[PDB]
């Protein structure tokens, strides 16, 4: 399943960012150690072969670069705040020693000083010169680029390294280009899909059959035509955190397709402009806003604009395909309704969410309302929300082994999110109406949690599944998984009849459902999680998670059971459902579920899983765009829509083989035999 | 769904093996079955078996149309007197051969509504929960196969004590059949013949 496919189908890519510092190697000299990307808490610290594009392996630190010294080599790092230092080894970046007492020395890295040695551009095109006698050897062309040399050794595994553009960069030896690399995609905040795809009744009869039969006048397996059938050839089109888009192809390990620069400075979110498919608009940190034409070719921007106010802005939340409607939401907390363009009562309910609470607003004639709002209090702090995504719908009950039903419940309008508050240490569950306000469930958890690892929430088809970490059942990873159903009695539709009903939720008279739940007991702390897909919401939803370490697992819906029993009470208990698999607390961790089997695949510190529909409905893609892009294509249940890639067609060929020699074995044999030895003659 | 071009490697061997198993089986059986003779024992024991075939015969055949000659025979009379396995070894085999080799797909859609606890046998394959009522896993097939395909094998063409004491009671139904029934022929047949052919 996993060793005939395993690095062919998993496609992964690592970026650095734009670099900062780099340091030689103590040992292993065609080697350093890569800084790149600094952020507020934390850093990129890396270790990387310079003649090739192999990097040896990657950390996040939680330093700010400044700290990240050599030794009086070492590598010695020194909290600020605090007298925390690191001291780690370059060659293979153990933790020497730690202390608080003092730091051990520093000493703070020397600028290049290539100039004046080793360096000289005169004829537009690169000369080295020895120190003394300058012959200018191993000269070489300047590209159309050039912005720095970042590194060059002179010793016996020769290397240089080239900034030539902005995010294109180019190793060189003894002149020849010896590899290449591109850090445009460090960081993508928001993403989009772009597919692609191939390309009277008398003469009817004969202009068919003349067709057909220049038609009319051996399997060969060919994989190119699969992929593009069922959708697997896609365009996916990312927005970095910079100011760049890009096509990336979903096969052919994301060779890069096109590559286009804005000028926004930093990106914040991609939409189409409309269902074609054809015309994004995308919009700068800055408050601008550009229009792109996404074509076969290389695209082009079809205009530049400013927004209404020169502000700059948080977030946009996407209105309506048909009215071209956006919501744009400014820091300092101001709202803005935006009508792009042609792109060549009726109420809207749109909703926002922040720490300080959970607002809801209302469009109504071209303006914005607030239409409450619901803020915890001082000591509280929102942490964690989830809304419902949008499902097509084929079950409108669960049913039980007696063929009889549970309901589940399904109303379209609610979100669900987490409050935690301080020395209560009560993580509160609340699944609110999102139009209301009413909250219609609170689940408390007065089990220690602790406020430091994540917690996360997501919302199902008609479940919830939220997860944190806790001590006082135990020190481990909690999911909690609630399910929602219109009566817990075993067979009642409460009042779900919709001949004609046509309820409101507005005013309020929605039926208001009961819940089960349960938790469960997970060995590895959960950064994230979301929930894999198809175009029709037929398979197991596969919950996928991503760890700490960065790891990837999916487990399937039917494991997190509410209404599970401990399984003493459920054989041939009639009453429960088909296959009850049983509630069983203790989920332990297969490493066949894995996905990026032994791939690294650090995704930084704000990363995202989404689950991208495909067609041929066993397979879905999920994937996780940020730091880092990766992307699979995963099956919940195994596959079942495939035919195979692993069948003994030759054993059924030889048997069907088998069966006609049979045949040829006995029938003139038995006929002969039978009938003339039966009838004497 | 999306199924993708497995109707060649399993609904073709589905139907193309049924048809030779069963062709097989007919073959098969008739091969099993021979008798090639009665016996090879002495004359004497079918010789009055096949006396008592006439009494037998003579109770249908000559009891009808013998008004004269009814009473003439009875003298005469006490003086002279006195497949499973096919079901079970084929189909159950192949029942284990379908689920070995083709499992856990979904091969095709059926055109009727089955009710919910059909789709809860026929899917085993499958490890879905709420998948629909219509579509089948690969077993269904064969499921409907078994018990459709007469017409197949039409059209291609086939087709299908003690010693002594028994005698005596043979000899007991010599003597009911002397008035048990004296059968209204030689009498009625001018009435007969004149009722008809007109
Ligand atoms: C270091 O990287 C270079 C470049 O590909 C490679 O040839 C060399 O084998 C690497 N070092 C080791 C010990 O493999
Ligand atoms: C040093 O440790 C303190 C203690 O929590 C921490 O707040 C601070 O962020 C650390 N220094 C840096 C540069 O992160
Ligand atoms: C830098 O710009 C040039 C000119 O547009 C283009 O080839 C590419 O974007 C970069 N070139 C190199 C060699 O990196």
């Amino acid at each position: 399943v996993f060793s005939d496919d395993a690095f062919i189908t998993d496609w992964q890519l690592a970026n650095l960012g734009p670099w900062e510092k780099v340091i030689p190697d103590s040992r292993d000299r065609n080697r350093v150690l890569i800084l790149s990307n600094p952020t507020e808490t934390s850093c990129l610290v890396s270790s990387f072969n310079v003649s090739s594009g192999q990097i040896l392996f990657r950390n996040v630190l939680p330093f700010t670069i400044d700290e990240i010294q050599l030794d009086s080599n070492a590598m010695v790092c020194v909290n600020s705040s605090s007298n925390h230092w690191q001291k780690y080894d370059l060659h293979d970046w153990f933790l020497l020693e730690e202390g608080v007492d003092n730091a051990p020395s520093t000493t703070i890295l020397p600028q290049s000083s290539y100039l004046n040695d080793q360096v000289s551009i005169k004829n537009n095109e690169l000369h080295i010169l020895d120190e003394q006698s300058k012959l200018a050897e191993w000269k070489l062309e300047l590209p159309q680029g050039f912005n720095k040399v970042e590194y060059f050794h002179r010793e016996d595994p020769l290397a240089l390294v080239l900034n030539v553009n902005d995010t294109q960069y180019m190793g060189f030896s003894a002149l020849i280009p010896v590899w290449q690399r591109d850090e445009w995609l460090t960081n993508v905040v928001d993403y989009a899909v772009l597919d692609v795809f191939d390309s009277s009744l008398w003469n009817a009869y004969w202009l068919r059959l003349t067709t057909n039969w220049n038609r009319l006048i051996l399997d060969a397996k060919d994989t190119t035509v699969s992929d593009l059938k069922f959708g697997f050839a896609k365009i996916l089109i990312v927005l970095t955190h910079d100011g760049f888009i890009g096509g990336l192809d979903m096969v052919n390990k994301g060779q890069l397709i096109w590559k286009l620069d804005l000028e926004i400075d930093q990106g914040v979110k991609m939409f189409w402009t409309d269902k074609n498919h054809d015309e994004l608009v995308v919009f700068s940190h800055d408050g601008h806003y550009l229009t792109i034409e996404v074509t076969k070719d290389q695209p082009i921007i079809k205009s530049r604009s400013p927004l209404s106010e020169r502000k700059t802005v948080d977030s946009v939340i996407r209105l309506n395909e048909h009215d071209h409607q956006y919501l744009i939401k400014f820091e300092d907390k101001d709202h803005l309704l935006f009508k792009l363009n042609p792109g060549k009562s009726s109420h809207i309910f749109v909703t926002e969410h922040d720490t300080n609470g959970i607002y809801g607003y209302i469009i109504e004639n071209d303006t914005v309302k607030q239409t409450w709002k619901k803020a915890v209090n001082s000591k509280e702090k929102m942490v964690a929300y989830s809304k419902r995504e949008t499902t097509n719908l084929n079950t409108l009950g669960i049913t039980l082994g007696d063929k009889s039903v549970l309901y589940k419940y399904l109303y379209p309008n609610l979100a669900a999110y987490l409050i935690a508050n301080e020395e209560h240490h009560t993580i509160t569950f609340n699944l609110i109406d999102t139009i209301t306000g009413e909250i219609l469930i609170t689940q408390e958890h007065k089990d220690s949690p602790d406020f430091r690892f994540p917690m996360d929430i997501v919302f199902g088809e008609y479940w919830v599944v939220y997860s944190y970490f806790s001590s006082e059942p135990v020190p481990e990873q909690k999911l909690v998984v609630v399910e929602l159903y219109e009566s817990l009695t075993p067979d009642e539709r409460l009042s779900n009849s919709s001949d004609n009903f046509s309820y409101d939720p507005l005013t309020g008279h929605i039926n208001k459902p009961q819940f089960q739940t349960k938790q469960f007991i997970f060995p590895e702390i959960i950064k994230t999680m979301s929930i894999s897909k198809t175009t029709d919401d037929i398979t197991t939803k596969a919950i996928v998670m991503e760890l700490e370490n960065g790891q990837i697992t999916y487990i399937p819906k039917l494991l997190l059971n509410a209404r599970g029993k401990p399984a003493e009470e459920m054989a041939k208990d009639k009453k429960k459902e088909f296959m009850a698999t049983p509630y069983t607390p203790v989920i332990p961790i297969n490493d066949n579920f894995i996905i990026t089997h032994f791939r690294n695949l650090l995704p930084g510190s704000d990363s995202q899983l989404i689950s991208i529909p495909t067609n041929l409905e066993s397979t879905s893609i999920i994937c996780d765009l940020g730091l880092d892009v990766f992307c699979t294509r995963i099956t919940p249940s195994g596959q079942f829509d495939l035919m195979s890639p692993t069948f003994e067609k030759g054993k059924l060929l030889i048997t069907i083989f088998v069966l006609l020699v049979i045949t040829y074995f006995i029938r003139p044999s038995v006929s002969n035999k039978k009938l003339k030895s039966q009838w004497l003659i | 769904l999306l199924d993708d071009q497995l109707k060649y490697w399993v609904l073709l061997p589905i139907s193309i093996v049924m048809v030779l198993t069963g062709v097989l089986k007919q073959y098969i059986m008739t091969l099993i079955t021979g008798s090639s003779a009665n016996e090879a024992q002495p004359r004497v024991k079918l010789t009055e078996w096949q006396y008592l075939q006439w009494a037998q015969l003579l109770i249908g055949n000559g009891g009808n149309l013998s008004s004269d000659a009814f009473a003439a025979k009875k003298e005469f009379l006490v003086k002279d007197l006195t497949g499973n396995m096919a079901s079970f070894i084929p189909q159950t085999i192949i029942m284990w051969w379908v689920n070995h080799f083709f499992a856990g797909f979904i091969l095709m859609q059926l055109p009727f509504p089955l009710t919910a606890k059909f789709k809860e046998m026929l899917q085993t394959g499958i490890i879905c929960q709420d998948l629909d009522v219509r579509w089948v896993s690969s077993i269904s097939w064969y499921f409907i196969s078994v018990l459709g395909l007469n017409p197949v094998y039409n059209l291609i063409g086939l087709n299908d004590p003690p010693q002594s004491q028994v005698d005596k009671a043979m000899h007991a139904m010599a003597n009911d059949l002397t008035i048990i029934q004296h059968e209204t022929c030689l009498d009625n047949v001018e009435q007969r013949v004149l009722k008809q052919y007109m």
